[PDB]
């Protein structure tokens, strides 16, 4: 089935110009896509609470719906109430729209992360691309925000975040430049359809195992979960000088970044839209299937699913992780993985075209 | 010239599309303020007192030299790209010529480590 | 904003705020970079002039006083 | 869209880091121009790619390896501003009048 | 690895330059292993790596002509002769340059990495047929020329001078980019010279303007008049080792680039940059030469001196006669010989007494003989003294310009060098002349006529060596005409 | 019809953006204001390349001129930031008049230049991919410079940590001569 | 300088297995009961 094609030919069948026709049809996937975003960014919230509050033997936010489930929402809807306060400095405009540089690209690179063959937004040709260097941008803003904050710790502050932020680069680009070597893509679809051909053998999990974990290492010192730069030199590192709105924009942009990373995680090496069973098998037991849509939206779904299953045991291993391993300073942080994921990571990417110029039978060939 | 390729549109519109929200929640939150800005006595933030000390902050080197570093070793990921791009077919003496840029980089990774270059003591 | 980054050392005044599990103390810490130097503290946010208090007392009437001297245990006071 | 109004701006640019090398109250302007200067030149043989080459494109190999000249050259030049200040009490480029005839 | 694709890469011709760069990671690996107590070896393996590159040229000197790497690298004997001057000029910095590092109070090897990096972009700047590969060569050798001036530490004169090279270097190469997209913009798409010289017969305006635009940042290199507003400041705050390097391999290099792009890129065009190089030469000539006679600094004199030579080149450079190029290969040959010498005795002479004046070389005849005859033997060969080379180069520079049928350019020469003998005999009077009780300060108290700390006789055999070579080139140089007149009958 | 309208206009709208942020950058008079307009000057170019053909490389300028180059350049305007008094210079109005003629002079003959000189348009059709052939000249045609970046962003890379080192250690040399020399410093001094 | 790596190597094997069992622990923490009260549901017993 195509909702698009039926859409265009009821368009055409009402008679218009098969321009502006076509122009209107993407903000109504374009707005869901945002919408369902702040669902799951609400529901996030939740999740990391209460499974704080169950892994300290305690109960979550309650009395203020059938079981706090409207906090997150109460918590947003209240936070926009709140009067915005300004420091005594100048450069308002930039105080302002230092948080808008932070916000801006990472919403944007809602592009590249798919749900199925059909159910996703862009896959031109380098969504990896336009994952990191749209995610590179946000010290610029922090920098700014920390200018523009006036303060001798809270700009030393967003110094030091800064400087942990642009170290957790270079591994990242490599840990996907080590499979995407493999997959000879830079495409996501291309890389989930080398691990959908096969079931359980074809994943990359078991063909990169460091690389996953340098992937993790690093995602995790990305999004700010492990190193705690939020008693940062004096109270806290880019802090203590917003409003409630700014605090809010910040909230939910930290956790639009971990559900992102969460996403791009599984789908860059365990893969959603995936089965252990192939669903090639299936389609010849059951029946004929090919044209018959009764199980392909079945089938539809149970990728969605299979996807969500995973976007959630990847939130709740890093939300499991945060309170697990103690906190361990910045500068520790820095040399274990200037140290670690640079040297692993380059030997990985070594053995990597080692295998894949020895034996191109079970790789991308 | 003729503009093909595999689309460009739900970028700009995507961009468009979220660069029109942050300011349009910007405006709903000066518009349902409570009362207004313009605070009468403007005070930074410091914990419990007065500004008794001073405001310059003591020169140093270590966020330079890390972004010197990560500036260096990006334009090298900038060049590692294309070659994990097009090995499908090339063969083996791009790979010897990547293994002696990849061992260059590393002895620049190794003088930089050997030296006080990059120590947040 | 006037932020002039200077080759002076840093005065860092840590308030007497603490809020993670400290009571009232200002501490002034002067460096120069990623140690610490000298080291001020200032008091005085928390006397509660308890000399004063025992000038006209009875030994039954300063029982409270004396257990809120300090708050950790308290009898040892007693 | 033709080649002459991107060539117009290419111009464009390469005047306003002219103006920006020559004049810039600084010297960190100066650098900032100079990435104008080589971006202008960036636009230049992006739209030749563009426009006159074909099917083996080898400008856009030039202007990344342009790219990666000029991020090792604001390197150097970050580099040798850097010790100015260690050494120079000022920034200002008007008091260097120190090497006379 | 398979015979078919080495057979087709043709990487035979750059084995001395992979010499040097194994030599370049073998002398930072010992850097980084041992440390600051391993700097009694390194020069002198440096010194055997830089002659077992240059001594593996002669097989590759009776090979016939074949492009390299799909039409990029040309391999000929004016290549290979430029790189042999290089490495001589390298070589000859090492030797002036041991003792002076150390002296300064930096480590060695952190020098001599970017030293060699300077000599194999120099190397590698000697062929260069590439557009892409000629702009990576030169901003190699710019970025080594930026980093080499900045090495005295917080010292305020060479950091105030480097942001003054650089600003004009960024300018150059900003203004040589634009003219080499523009001369990429004017043909189909091509970037081999072959292959964008066949169809450039047009005579454009754009052609012109491209033209002006890369000679403008080629002659920033070889430091003609209209750009020579860098290196009265520069060669004044830098160390002197590292403008001795850049007075000679940067100037060849430039001069290389120059010959190989015009002759490579415009033969149709000769008649309308022949008078622009004509007003180039008259122009820096005079303003070297009549500048350079007031100039009370020994290490600006030699600055100015440096402009006021460089134009004599171009007089070899504007005809087009097979015998032109000849004259500047010779010329090229005896001036770095002659700038080695005219640079060891400034160094020896700064490194044993402190600052340079003019005025303090009062003195030398009694205190160390040596010193002061190697340097009116070499300075007597730079101006023109018919027992040494110099006069020898200057001769047949003039019957070269007096047989293809520049007389004023000639004239103009001979007006110059006698304007400029009588500064160039100005050292020699300080020096030889002087009586006692009438020299100033800083010299009756000379301590060390002995040279036997810390490597101080490689840099005496150094400038013996320079002395014999250029007492020995004057008379004799029967087969150096004969090498010189080999190498360019290929130019077209 | 409705395709190649959209281009224009953002074509021109990004070249107005560029326009006035480049002279946002040279007559604003505060260092962190032209880095920012630096900033959007990079962005809006990316679009630019975005919008004809470039991919691979405009990614390339996004990720480098906006994650390292452009915060490396905050890094050292907020390194060496200090409040002096910009003092009167006898002579700045003759100098900024001489360099806005030669600007004018260089902006009416690179026009005259290229209204003068024609080009050749092609009528082909460019490739869906750009990556592909670029990876396959790193290999073919430009192979040389492909090691020679390596080898000047090493010497780069190296002359830039000498330059930043710290020095804290103080060691005098043997004396060689009348003069002592300073340690890290030169043996010639000025008068 | 071989037995340094191996103590490094032996210090980050026993760093994973503490890591695991803290991972262990909390998730053996998971399966008791919340021992809190509510209020004003739950009061307590004035002695
Ligand atoms: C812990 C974290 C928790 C996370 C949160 C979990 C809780 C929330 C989970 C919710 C599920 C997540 C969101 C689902 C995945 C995103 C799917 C999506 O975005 O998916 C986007 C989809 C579009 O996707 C697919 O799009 C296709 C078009 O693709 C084309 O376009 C695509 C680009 O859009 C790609 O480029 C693709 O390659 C290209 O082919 C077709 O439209 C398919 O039908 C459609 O499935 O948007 C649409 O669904 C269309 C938009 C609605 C339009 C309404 C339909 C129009 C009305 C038609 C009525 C017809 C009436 C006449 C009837 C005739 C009567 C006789
Ligand atoms: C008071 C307020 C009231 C609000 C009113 C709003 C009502 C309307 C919104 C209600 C949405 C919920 C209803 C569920 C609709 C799900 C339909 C579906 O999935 O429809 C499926 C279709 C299938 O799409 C077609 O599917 C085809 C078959 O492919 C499928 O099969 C192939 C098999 O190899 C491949 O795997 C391929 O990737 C996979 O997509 C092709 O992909 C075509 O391109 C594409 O058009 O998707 C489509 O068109 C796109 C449909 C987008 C739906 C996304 C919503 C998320 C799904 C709900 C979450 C699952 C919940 C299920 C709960 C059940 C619990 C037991
Ligand atoms: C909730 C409502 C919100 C409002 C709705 C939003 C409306 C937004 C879009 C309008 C819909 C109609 C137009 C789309 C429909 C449309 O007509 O597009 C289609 C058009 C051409 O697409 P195709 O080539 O597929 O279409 C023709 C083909 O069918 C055959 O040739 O796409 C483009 O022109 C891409 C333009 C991208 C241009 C390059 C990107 C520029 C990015 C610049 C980044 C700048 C950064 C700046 C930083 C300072
Ligand atoms: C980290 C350390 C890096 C140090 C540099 C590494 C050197 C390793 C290889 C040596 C290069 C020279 C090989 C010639 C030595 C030699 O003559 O070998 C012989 C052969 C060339 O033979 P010809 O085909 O010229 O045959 C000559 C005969 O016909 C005459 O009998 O070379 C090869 O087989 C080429 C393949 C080597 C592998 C590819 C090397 C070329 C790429 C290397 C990078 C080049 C640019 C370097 C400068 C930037
Ligand atoms: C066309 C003209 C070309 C001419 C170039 C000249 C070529 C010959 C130059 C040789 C003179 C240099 C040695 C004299 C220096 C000399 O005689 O003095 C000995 C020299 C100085 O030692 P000291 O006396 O300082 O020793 C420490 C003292 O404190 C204790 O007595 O020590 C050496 O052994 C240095 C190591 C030389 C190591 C030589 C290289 C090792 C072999 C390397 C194999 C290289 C393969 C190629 C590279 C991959
Ligand atoms: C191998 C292929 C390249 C060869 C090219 C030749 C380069 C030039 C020669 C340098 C080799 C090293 C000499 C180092 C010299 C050396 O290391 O010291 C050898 C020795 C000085 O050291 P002693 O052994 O006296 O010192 C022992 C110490 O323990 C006392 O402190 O003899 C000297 O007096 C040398 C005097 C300079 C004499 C220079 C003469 C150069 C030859 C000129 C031939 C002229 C022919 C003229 C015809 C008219
Ligand atoms: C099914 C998928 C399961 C994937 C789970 C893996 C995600 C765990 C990543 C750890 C995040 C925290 C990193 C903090 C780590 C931390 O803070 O300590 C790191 C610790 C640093 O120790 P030091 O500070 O002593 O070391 C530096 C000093 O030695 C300076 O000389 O040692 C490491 O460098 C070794 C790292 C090994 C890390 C192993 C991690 C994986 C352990 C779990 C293995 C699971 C196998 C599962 C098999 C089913
Ligand atoms: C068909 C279907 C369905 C179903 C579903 C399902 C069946 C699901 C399930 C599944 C699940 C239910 C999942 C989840 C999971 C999660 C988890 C469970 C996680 C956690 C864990 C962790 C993170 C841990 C860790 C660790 C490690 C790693 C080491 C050792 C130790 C431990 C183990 C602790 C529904 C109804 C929806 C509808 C649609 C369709
Ligand atoms: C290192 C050292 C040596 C060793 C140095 C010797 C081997 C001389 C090295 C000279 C080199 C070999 C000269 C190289 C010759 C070049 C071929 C010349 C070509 C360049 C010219 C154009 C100048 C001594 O002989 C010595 C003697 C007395 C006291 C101290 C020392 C001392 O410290």
């Amino acid at each position: 089935i195509d909702l698009q094609g039926q859409f265009i030919s009821a368009l055409q069948s009402l008679g218009l110009s098969h321009d502006l026709a076509k122009l209107l049809w993407l903000p109504l996937p374009m707005l869901m896509m945002l919408i369902v975003a702040t669902v799951g960014v609400l529901v996030a919230v939740w999740l990391e609470r209460k499974i704080s509050a169950a892994v300290q033997q305690r109960i979550g936010p309650e009395y203020i719906g059938p079981l706090g489930i409207l906090a997150p929402l109460a918590d947003g809807l209240k936070l926009i109430f709140k009067e915005d306060v300004l420091p005594a400095n100048s450069d308002r405009w930039l105080f302002t729209l230092g948080p808008a540089v932070v916000v801006i690209p990472v919403f944007l690179s809602y592009i590249i992360v798919p749900f199925g063959q059909n159910l996703l937004i862009s896959n031109l040709a380098m969504g990896v691309f336009l994952w990191i260097a749209l995610s590179s941008i946000a010290p610029i803003g922090l920098l700014m925000a920390g200018y523009a904050s006036n303060n001798k710790y809270s700009l030393l502050g967003g110094l030091r975040a800064a400087a942990q932020s642009i170290s957790y680069e270079i591994p990242l680009a490599l840990a996907v430049l080590a499979v995407a070597m493999m997959s000879n893509g830079l495409g996501t679809v291309e890389i989930v359809e080398q691990q959908s051909q096969y079931g359980i053998l074809s994943w990359n999990v078991w063909r990169q195992p460091i690389g996953f974990l340098v992937f993790w290492i690093a995602a995790l010192a990305e999004c700010e979960r492990l190193p705690f730069d939020l008693e940062e030199e004096l109270v806290a590192g880019y802090q203590t000088e917003y409003a409630g709105m700014k605090f809010a924009l910040f909230y939910l942009g930290a956790y639009v970044n971990l559900v992102l990373s969460a996403l791009l995680v599984s789908v860059l090496y365990f893969g959603g839209w995936s089965f252990p069973i192939p669903l090639e098998t299936i389609a010849n037991l059951l029946g004929v299937s090919e044209t018959n849509p009764f199980l392909q939206i079945a089938f539809a779904v149970l990728g969605i699913t299979m996807t969500l299953i995973k976007a959630y045991f990847f939130v709740f291993l890093a939300i499991l992780l945060r309170w697990t391993v103690p906190r361990v300073r910045i500068d520790q942080l820095l040399d274990l993985g200037w140290k670690f994921l640079l040297p692993v990571g380059l030997v990985n990417l070594l053995l990597t075209a080692g295998l894949k110029l020895a034996f191109p039978v079970a790789f991308g060939g | 010239t003729v503009f093909v390729l595999s689309g460009y549109e739900y970028f700009l519109g995507f961009l468009i599309i979220c660069s029109l929200v942050p300011v349009l929640a910007l405006a709903a939150s000066a518009l349902l303020r409570p009362k207004s800005g313009r605070m009468i006595r403007l005070t930074t933030y410091e914990s419990g007192m007065e500004p008794i000390g001073g405001a310059w902050i003591q020169f140093n080197v270590r966020y330079y030299m890390f972004a010197l570093v990560f500036v260096i070793f990006d334009v090298e990921t900038v060049f590692l790209y294309p070659w994990a791009v097009a090995f499908h077919q090339l063969g083996l003496l791009a790979f010897i010529e990547a293994l002696i840029f990849i061992a260059i980089l590393v002895v620049a990774l190794v003088y930089a480590w050997r030296k006080r270059a990059l120590e947040w003591s | 904003p006037k932020i002039e980054t200077r080759t002076e050392p840093m005065v860092i005044n840590m308030g007497p705020h603490h809020p993670s599990m400290h009571g009232v103390l200002r501490l002034m810490v002067t460096l120069d970079g990623e140690d610490v130097i000298d080291c001020e503290p200032v008091i005085g946010y928390l006397h509660r002039g308890m000399e004063k208090i025992a000038e006209n007392r009875t030994n039954i009437m300063f029982i409270p006083y004396v257990s809120r001297w300090d708050y950790a245990a308290g009898m040892f006071n007693e | 869209m033709q080649l002459t109004y991107v060539l117009i701006l290419a111009a464009l640019l390469f005047c306003i880091g002219i103006y920006g090398l020559v004049t810039s109250r600084n010297a960190v302007r100066v650098l900032m121009s100079i990435e104008l200067l080589l971006n202008a030149v960036n636009l230049n043989l992006i739209g030749f790619a563009n426009y006159l080459d074909g099917q083996q494109i080898k400008g856009q190999v030039f202007a990344v390896f342009v790219i990666t000249v000029a991020a090792a050259e604001a390197a150097v030049g970050l580099a040798i501003i850097l010790a100015i200040y260690r050494n120079r009490d000022t920034v200002d480029m008007e008091k260097f009048n120190l090497l006379k005839w | 690895d398979l015979v078919t694709l080495a057979g087709q890469l043709n990487a035979g011709t750059i084995l001395p330059e992979t010499i040097l760069i194994v030599t370049l990671l073998v002398v930072l690996l010992a850097d980084l292993i041992q440390g600051r107590q391993a700097d009694r070896w390194t020069p002198y393996f440096a010194i055997v790596g830089l002659g077992g590159a240059i001594a593996t040229m002669i097989p590759l000197w009776t090979q016939p002509a074949t492009i390299s790497f799909f039409g990029s690298f040309i391999s000929d004997h004016l290549s290979l002769f430029f790189r042999g001057l290089i490495a001589l000029s390298a070589l000859g910095t090492i030797l002036m340059s041991i003792r002076y590092v150390e002296q300064t109070g930096s480590s060695l090897g952190e020098f001599m990495t970017i030293l060699l990096t300077a000599t194999v972009g120099g190397m590698f700047i000697a062929g260069a047929q590439e557009l892409v590969f000629i702009f990576v060569a030169l901003e190699t050798l710019s970025i080594a020329s930026y980093l080499l001036t900045g090495y005295t530490k917080r010292d305020s004169r060479s950091n105030e001078a480097a942001l003054k090279y650089l600003l004009i270097g960024a300018a150059s190469s900003a203004i040589f980019l634009y003219g080499s997209s523009l001369l990429y913009g004017l043909s189909g798409g091509h970037t081999q010279l072959p292959a964008i010289a066949q169809a450039l017969s047009s005579e454009s305006l754009g052609l012109v303007v491209a033209l002006v635009f890369v000679i403008a940042g080629i002659s920033f290199k070889i430091s003609a008049v209209p750009f020579h507003q860098w290196t009265p400041d520069v060669y004044e705050g830098a160390p002197t080792p590292v403008v001795a390097f850049l007075s000679v391999g940067s100037k060849a290099a430039g001069f290389a680039l120059a010959i190989r792009f015009l002759t490579l890129a415009f033969p149709s065009v000769t008649d309308q940059w022949q008078l622009i190089f004509t007003v180039l030469a008259i122009l820096s000539m005079i303003l070297g030469n009549v500048v350079a006679l007031a100039q009370t600094s020994m290490k600006r004199m030699l600055a100015y001196s440096s402009i006021g030579q460089a134009g004599f080149v171009m007089i070899g450079f504007v005809v087009g006669t097979e015998a032109g190029y000849a004259s500047m290969l010779f010329y090229l040959l005896v001036y770095l010989f002659m700038n080695l010498g005219a640079f060891t005795c400034v160094i020896l002479f700064s490194l044993r007494t402190g600052t340079d004046q003019i005025s303090e070389y009062a003195g030398l005849y009694q205190k160390d003989p040596l010193l002061t005859l190697g340097l009116s033997l070499c300075l007597l060969s730079l101006g023109g003294i018919p027992p040494l080379a110099g006069f020898f180069g200057k001769i047949y520079l003039f019957w070269a310009g007096w047989q293809a049928g520049a007389y004023g350019l000639v004239l103009l020469g001979l007006l110059t060098s006698v304007i400029s003998i009588y500064y160039y005999i100005r050292v020699v009077k300080m020096m030889v002349v002087k009586e006692p009780q009438e020299m100033s300060e800083a010299v009756r108290n000379y301590p060390e006529v002995s040279w036997s700390s810390f490597g101080l006789r490689p840099l005496q055999v150094g400038l013996v060596m320079t002395v014999i070579a250029t007492s020995l080139a004057g008379i004799l140089a029967n087969p150096l005409f004969n090498l010189v007149n080999t190498a360019v009958w290929d130019v077209p | 019809d409705l395709a190649t309208l959209t281009q224009t206009i953002t074509f021109f709208a990004l070249a107005a953006a560029v326009i006035i942020a480049a002279l946002g950058v040279v007559l604003l008079d505060n260092v962190v204001y032209s880095a920012f307009l630096l900033g959007g000057v990079f962005l809006s170019i990316a679009g630019l390349y975005i919008l004809m053909n470039a991919d691979f490389v405009s990614a390339a300028q996004i990720l480098i001129y906006v994650g390292a180059v452009n915060v490396l350049i905050l890094f050292a305007i907020m390194l060496v930031n200090k409040r002096e008094t910009y003092t009167p210079v006898p002579g700045r109005w003759l100098r900024q008049g001489g360099a806005a003629v030669v600007s004018l002079g260089v902006f009416a003959l690179l026009t005259k230049m290229i209204l003068q000189t024609p080009w050749q348009l092609s009528s082909v059709p460019p490739t869906p991919d750009s990556i592909t052939t670029i990876g396959q000249h790193f290999f073919s045609d430009f192979l040389l410079p492909f090691e020679l970046a390596s080898v000047l962003l090493l010497m780069a890379l190296i002359g830039a940590v000498v330059l930043a080192r710290r020095e804290l250690v103080l060691e005098p040399e043997p004396i060689l001569g009348e003069e002592v020399v300073p340690p890290l410093e030169l043996p010639e001094r000025p008068r | 300088f071989l037995n340094q790596i191996t103590n490094y190597a032996k210090e980050a094997v026993q760093s994973a297995k503490y890591i695991g069992q803290g991972l262990s622990v909390t998730f053996d923490h998971m399966r008791r009961r919340p021992i809190t009260v509510q209020y004003p549901y739950e009061k307590l017993i004035p002695s």
